């Protein structure tokens, strides 16, 4: 109402003041934690990288260019140099959530307990599913992707059909070499890869 | 230097983190203190006053606890970014070596 | 009535072919004689700072105050003039980059060992620093002052100093005016303006780097100076409606954000605070729909 | 109205029983009992509160329907709160209209109570009784509202002064907010429509000149539908359509008949406000703070004209779904919600669209930068205003209340005074003439303070005066003194919107609403518990940049992105749903990796043909052109504000875009340099020059790339793919000899004299 004491509304509001100082040293507590723990993170890595990088150069120091032999061994029979190939995807699944919003998270309204339904169903699906299912848009689309994929590699026919030795021993190290690059070579619901065989198939 | 970073890393940071979570904590209990004072009190004029007062330190203390663990964090992030600088440096001379040495052999 | 066409003498593979032949000897005469060139056009500028000595002096410390502000710039004289020669500036020097960068690449393929120990040496003083820039920039490397400039532009201390701060001022101030011009539109086919206007941006940078290291001033400073000056002068015009001098109003404001991204000594953080990006992204849209 | 909006069906959830010899049919009744009984005693109290609701307001619509005191003085902002009341009444008719999953709910639970002989009070039997009749009626808050007017003598004068202050209100624009804006428009909707029936006639009252209908059909024409809640929209004509004496009454309305101007407009308006802006970004004049608050006001009103365009022409959308007639590409299979939103926008449409919500969202964050220059400003300015007219200008009319004999007038005046005056020395002066009753030989400074009145303070400052211009007192104050209530009663109307800003800019930035679809998908019947992406309107958009690669657009495309934070915080705060946070966060997981794949897909392809372009012979191009087979120039394209952003912020998460576009371009040149060794290993010697120029290519490549991302060193990348990093000699070097031995040697002949 508007019947209250000027000066009860005044303690009342700097008293509040006081609690929003309160949060606030929450909120920069959760701020400079979230910064320190990547920067962390990294230090690990620095000091992990320094020694790498120290104790190579004493491995580099002592490579004799007199001494070093060549072998074709490393070409048959090692492995080739593979720098990482690791790609981040799938970024805000539930578990990338910082505390502070999975805080307010938990304070919202749950879905009614439907899964205690779930033993007495004849489909064997699970009953909150029917009344929320965030995998839906993946399952969905998906699904899009391979129908549209099949409509596509059935149309690229429907148009194309109605239309029309022991001599050098280097010789014996490339020929396995091609044989370990060719048998050796192939030896999922990620979107990249969906994306990719939608993709492809306008080209093959 | 190394040991100024393990001072921030370990001692300096956690504590200014620590000092900031206690910050949340007490001034709850003052809000609640100058409140519940107010309310309970017949000398309404000092109450007041006690506020007021509390409200200004608190002010002042939250931004201080800030103002030294953000140039604590910024002293933090100048060193790593000054180490890997010095890495750099280091890791190009190593290639430039390694450079040689199989311009050697060949 | 050309006879030639310049990009069979100018592109990437043709710059690399003179480079070939020319070699770091060759490329370092071509680059002193476009300096030479540039000289002749800052002496030129200089004089026209001169003649606006007082009017430039007063908008320098009048810059809060909008209604002197278009006062004093109705009693300058020669604007144009210095628009102009600020683009041959501005063009010369984006002919020595294409060069620079061609040898760069030359170099890197034919001489792999001395670069190396070139880049290692530049990337890690103020009259020793010039030393290690002039061996780098023989080897294309870009520098953030440029010797060659600064060799050329040194050709009263505290008269100079004055003149050379009055023109980042003659310049920041006149650069509203270009808006009124037809071939001031930028074009995505170019990248840049049908009148080499965009060259400005490495005109004011490499002026600034040279005239401030000649007398030891603050660059970072002077062009933070320039900045402030040439986005107030900008936004003014924002608010105007006369199509003859906000046609190509737009256009001219993406010269800020070529000029920031030209400038070593400049932050995108620092633009943002006296020309919001908001206005530069519209700009784009507009010249790229 | 949140409750219902958001309730979606338990009973689909629950198995059924499909006949009485079933083994678990206890047990599914036990638990829907579980899970159902919580929900319907919300359902209890809605029942419950609507009832009382309906009640409370009726009582005081009688209480303002007196004989007497008919002829006395209301409130305009108690007027408005009524009309938010008949307004209230109709977003929960209709929520509950729509509801069928509510309905259906409360029968599963009844028939499960029941099979199993739970213990109720004779209270609860006719409890149970009532809710099953109030949610079996269509129509029921209306009807009952309907009922409970009718029956009160004149109820039509009070809601006719309702709706003549909203026509009153929306013509002079006294409104901040979209929502303010379109509140007005639906309680004059609903308001005739209530006015319209059995006891009371709003064409007769029309002729009377009571009501204006040709303003309100103006209205209604000019803005045809506006949202009522959340996805569900209210067509304003429907009001007219179907009010009782519509049939007999046709001809008096032309509002029941049925871009690109629009965006120069914007433009201007964007480019002339935002230049004036930043140029604003020991004390300052009156007249500097006024200014700042001039800008203020100036900027939340262009705020919230952009954001009701954009939701209006959402709004409209979603109401008239197009057809294979209207739009050739739109199959007659395609269900109500894809006609609705993904193929009713044209490309054109999709960008201007995207263009405005950035511009929105980008002066939105110029107008928070400068929130703390503006809270000062206005309080000063709200201050100034308030003391210079209620210490200074108030005092002629005050003299000429004590001059002559009008007490009534003197001591509302005089109380407006004693409320909010903050007398310099601290006591009001008691040595002034005017406060006698003679004229000045008299000056008062009035003091400066950056801080404004109390909400309480301003409520009865502007009532009171409002009192005054409303024998009324009106006749018995003068000229000048009229016109100068007026004035300030006028412009102290934005004063609480500009004291609390920050909330006031997020109304007038909120774009929330284009995600949610509870009432599409209550329509769907248990059809859809969800829609896929294409159908999804921030997804729409943003696609809609990524596959067109429109360059003028990619600086615009974080701002579409930038929706499903409006939406996800909506979720949270005013809905208060998990499961609605739960599917938008899924639904960006998924578009997300679309964007990164989608966005370094383009930007690596697009600085390939770049130096593919470069190095091209220019002699060759000129020829080509010459010949008519012009070898034609890249388009050039916007990437790199794109490839700047190392913190993008969404939904919580900081995500670095420039180290997952490196994540794919690196891949990208290293399959391009796979590509070009394999290509040289299945052909002869004589193709090693053509490797060589395909080489030389993906080294522009890398190089223009490096500009911006940070990749391995292109040595090293070539190296790895020659596989010579751990071996000797790599694939170029072992397929030269490879071809040597086998092709070069023996089918090669040697001509001396050409070399
Ligand atoms: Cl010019
Ligand atoms: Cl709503
Ligand atoms: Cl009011
Ligand atoms: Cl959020
Ligand atoms: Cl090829």
């Amino acid at each position: 109402g508007i019947k209250n004491e000027l000066e009860c509304v005044t303690n009342i509001s700097l008293a509040n003041i006081i609690r929003q100082l309160s949060s606030l040293s929450k909120y920069a507590e959760d701020i400079f934690g979230e910064l320190f723990n990547e920067a962390h993170s990294f230090s690990f890595r620095v000091n992990s990288l320094q020694e790498r990088v120290d104790r190579l150069s004493v491995s580099v120091t002592q490579l004799d260019p007199k001494e070093e032999e060549l072998s074709l061994q490393d070409i048959t029979m090692r492995k080739a140099f593979r720098s990482s190939t690791i790609q981040d995807q799938q970024l805000f699944d539930r578990k990338t959530l910082p505390i502070p919003l999975q805080e307010t998270y938990d304070v919202c309204e749950q879905p009614p307990p439907l899964n205690i339904l779930t033993p007495y169903r004849d489909d064997g699906k699970e009953g909150l599913k029917f009344y929320t299912n965030p995998s839906y848009f993946f399952d969905l689309w998906k699904e899009k992707m391979l129908q549209d994929t099949e409509d596509k590699r059935k149309e690229k026919r429907k148009q194309k059909q109605k239309n029309l030795d022991a001599r050098s021993v280097l010789l014996e190290a490339i020929r396995k070499g091609i044989q370990l690059r060719k048998v050796e070579e192939q030896r999922e619901n990620d979107v990249a890869t969906i994306l990719s065989r939608r993709i492809a198939v306008e080209y093959s | 230097a190394m040991a100024e970073l393990q001072m921030l890393l370990e001692e300096e940071i956690p504590g200014g983190r620590r000092a900031l979570f206690d910050s949340y904590t007490n001034l709850e209990r003052v809000a609640d203190y100058c409140e519940n004072n107010y309310i309970q009190s017949a000398d309404k004029q000092r109450a007041l006053e006690e506020t007021k007062a509390y409200t200004t330190q608190s002010l002042a203390s939250v931004a201080y606890l800030i103002n030294t663990l953000a140039n604590n964090v910024l002293q933090m992030l100048d060193i790593q970014a000054s180490q890997l600088r010095r890495m750099e440096s280091s890791i190009n001379h190593i290639s430039q070596t390694v450079d040689i040495h199989k311009e050697k052999v060949a | 009535e050309l006879t030639f066409n310049a990009e069979e003498y100018s592109d990437i593979s043709e710059m690399r072919s003179l480079s070939e032949l020319l070699g770091p000897y060759g490329m370092k005469f071509l680059s002193e004689s476009l300096m030479w060139h540039i000289s002749s056009q800052v002496a030129e500028l200089k004089k026209l700072v001169v003649e606006n000595v007082d009017v430039l002096t007063q908008m320098r410390t009048s810059f809060d105050k909008p209604d002197q502000m278009a006062a004093l710039f109705k009693r300058l004289s020669s604007v144009d003039s210095v628009l102009k020669r600020m683009t041959i500036i501005g063009v010369i020097l984006s002919f020595r980059s294409l060069a620079q960068e061609a040898l760069r690449d030359v170099l890197s393929y034919h001489i792999p060992f001395l670069v190396s120990s070139i880049e290692d040496f530049k990337d890690h003083d103020m009259k020793v620093a010039m030393n290690v820039y002039e061996l780098s920039s023989a080897a294309g490397l870009p520098c953030e002052i440029d010797p060659a400039l600064v060799v050329a532009l040194s050709s009263s201390p505290e008269e100079e100093y004055k003149i050379a701060c009055l023109l980042m001022v003659f310049v920041a101030v006149s650069l509203p005016t270009l808006a009124s011009n037809v071939m001031s539109q930028y074009s995505p086919a170019i990248e840049g303006h049908c009148n080499n206007i965009h060259c400005l941006a490495k005109a004011i940078n490499q002026i600034a780097a040279a005239l401030f290291t000649i007398h030891k001033g603050s660059i970072e400073d002077r062009l933070k100076e320039f900045l402030a000056l040439a986005s107030s002068s900008l936004l003014k015009i924002g608010q105007e409606t006369d199509k003859t001098t906000t046609r190509n109003r737009e256009s001219v404001y993406l010269l800020l954000d070529m000029i920031v991204q030209e400038s070593p000594f400049l932050t995108m953080d620092l633009l943002e605070s006296c020309f919001p990006y908001v206005l530069l992204r519209n700009a784009y849209h507009a010249v790229y729909k | 109205a949140v409750m219902l909006y958001t309730w979606r069906s338990c009973s689909r959830a629950i198995p059924q029983v499909k006949c009485n010899e079933q083994p678990n049919r206890v047990e599914i009744y036990e638990k829907t009992v579980e899970v159902l009984e919580p929900e319907v005693t919300k359902l209890m109290n809605f029942m419950y509160f609507q009832r009382n609701a309906i009640e409370r307001f009726c009582g005081e619509v009688r209480r303002l329907c007196h004989a007497e005191r008919r002829k006395d003085f209301v409130s305009e902002a108690y007027l408005i709160t009524l009309g938010k009341f008949i307004n209230m009444f109709a977003v929960l008719d209709e929520l509950k209209n729509m509801k069928c999953s509510v309905k259906n709910d409360h029968s599963a639970y009844k028939r499960a109570a029941q099979f199993l002989r739970k213990m109720a009070d004779p209270q609860s039997i006719q409890e149970s009784q009532n809710l099953s009749m109030f949610l079996a009626n269509h129509n029921k808050i209306t009807q009952s509202l309907q009922q409970q007017l009718e029956v009160i003598s004149g109820y039509e004068e009070l809601l006719a002064d309702i709706v003549n202050l909203c026509v009153d209100y929306y013509e002079n624009r006294m409104y901040l907010t979209p929502s303010e804006k379109h509140m007005l428009l639906k309680v004059m909707g609903f308001g005739l429509y209530l006015m319209d029936g059995s006891v009371s006639n709003i064409y007769k009252l029309d002729a009377k000149k009571r009501i204006n209908l040709s303003k309100i059909d103006k209205y209604f024409k000019q803005l045809q539908v506006v949202p009522l809640f959340g996805d569900m929209q209210i067509e304003l004509a429907r009001y007219i359509k179907t009010s009782a004496h519509y049939e007999e009454n046709k001809s008096r309305w032309t509002c029941t008949s049925s871009i690109c101007e629009q965006m120069i407009q914007i433009r201007e308006d964007h480019m002339r406000f935002i230049s004036e802006l930043a140029r604003y970004s020991a004390q300052k004049t009156d007249a500097e703070y006024r200014k700042l608050f001039d800008l203020a006001l100036q900027g939340l009103q262009l705020l919230s004209q952009w954001s009701a365009h954009v939701m209006e022409v959402y709004s409209w959308k979603l109401v008239h779904p197009t057809d294979k007639y209207s739009n050739k590409d739109c199959p007659d299979s395609a269900e109500e919600y894809e006609r609705a939103t993904r193929y009713n926008y044209t490309s054109e449409e999709k960008f201007a669209l995207v263009e405005v919500i950035a511009m929105i969202k980008g002066l939105q964050v110029l107008m928070g930068r400068m929130e703390s220059v503006f809270n000062h400003a206005i309080r000063h300015t709200v201050y100034a205003a308030l003391q210079d007219f209620s210490q200074v200008t108030l005092r002629e009319p005050l003299r000429q209340a004590i001059k002559k004999k009008k007490n009534v007038i003197q001591s509302v005046l005089q109380a407006i005074r004693k409320t909010v005056c903050d007398w310099e020395t601290g006591h009001e002066p008691f040595n002034d003439p005017a406060l006698r009753g003679e004229k000045d030989p008299f000056d008062i400074k009035v003091p400066r303070r950056a801080v404004g009145p109390s909400s309480t303070q301003l409520y009865m400052v502007r009532t009171m005066l409002e009192s005054l211009i409303a024998k009324t007192l009106r006749s018995s104050l003068e000229g000048p003194t009229i016109l100068d209530i007026e004035k300030f009663h006028r412009e102290s109307f934005f004063y609480t919107h500009l004291i609390n800003f920050s909330e006031t800019l997020q109304q007038c930035c909120d774009l929330s609403q284009l995600w949610f679809r509870e009432f599409f998908l209550e329509l769907t019947m248990g059809r859809r518990i969800q829609f896929p992406i294409e159908m999804s309107m921030p997804w729409i958009l943003t696609d809609h940049i990524l596959e067109t690669k429109e360059a003028s657009m990619m600086e615009y495309v974080l701002y579409s992105l930038d929706l499903y934070n409006d939406s996800a915080h909506y979720a949270l705060t005013r809905f208060n749903k998990q499961f609605l946070y739960d599917e938008i966060e899924a639904e960006v997981n998924l578009c997300f990796d679309q964007f990164v794949y989608k966005l370094a897909d383009q930007i690596f392809a697009y600085y390939k043909v770049m130096a593919g372009s470069l190095l091209l012979d220019k002699r060759l191009r000129s020829e080509c052109k010459n010949q008519g087979a012009t070898i034609h120039l890249p388009p050039s394209n916007r990437y790199e504000t794109l490839l700047k952003q190392r913190h993008v912020q969404l939904l919580g998460r900081s995500i670095d875009l420039n180290r997952l576009i490196t994540q794919r371009v690196s891949a990208a040149m290293y399959k391009s340099l796979e590509l070009a060794i394999g290509r040289f290993e299945s052909e002869d010697l004589t193709s090693i020059v053509e490797l060589d120029g395909l080489l030389e290519i993906n080294r522009m490549t890398h190089k223009l790339l490096s500009r911006y991302l940070t990749l391995d060193g292109f040595d090293a990348m070539f190296r790895e793919a020659n596989h010579n990093v751990s071996a000797p000699y790599g694939r170029i070097t072992l397929h030269v000899f490879w071809e040597l031995n086998y092709d070069f040697l023996p089918n090669y002949c040697y001509n001396g004299s050409t070399n």
